[PDB]
């Protein structure tokens, strides 16, 4: 499903670029 | 999660096979019926030729 | 599709830990 696919990539997403965030912002502070 | 695993392929393996089995195997029988429709319309043209 | 509702749980989890981190990363500063 176009749906699923893309929300669940989404909430992967959520993940993938919190964790950037976390990286990214951890490294900095 | 290995139920997700468990049931992604329990709803498609046992389903598909069953299903589509009954659906052939119905097929078959739906066909038999079929052909005791023919065989009571032949059987009434010929209690008619009689 | 529950198999999605439990697989949405999954990553929800993964972002939000993922989230979690990105906003204490930023959080220490």
């Amino acid at each position: 499903m176009d749906a699923i696919k893309k929300k669940m990539q989404m909430l992967k997403l959520d993940k993938e670029n919190a964790l950037d965030r976390a990286e990214q912002a951890e490294a900095d502070k | 999660l290995n139920e997700l695993q468990a049931l992604i392929e329990a709803h498609f393996e046992n389903r598909k096979k069953e299903e589509e089995e009954l659906v052939s195997l119905k097929d078959r029988i739906e066909r038999r019926r079929a052909e005791r429709a023919e065989q009571q319309r032949i059987r009434n043209e010929r209690e008619k030729e009689r």
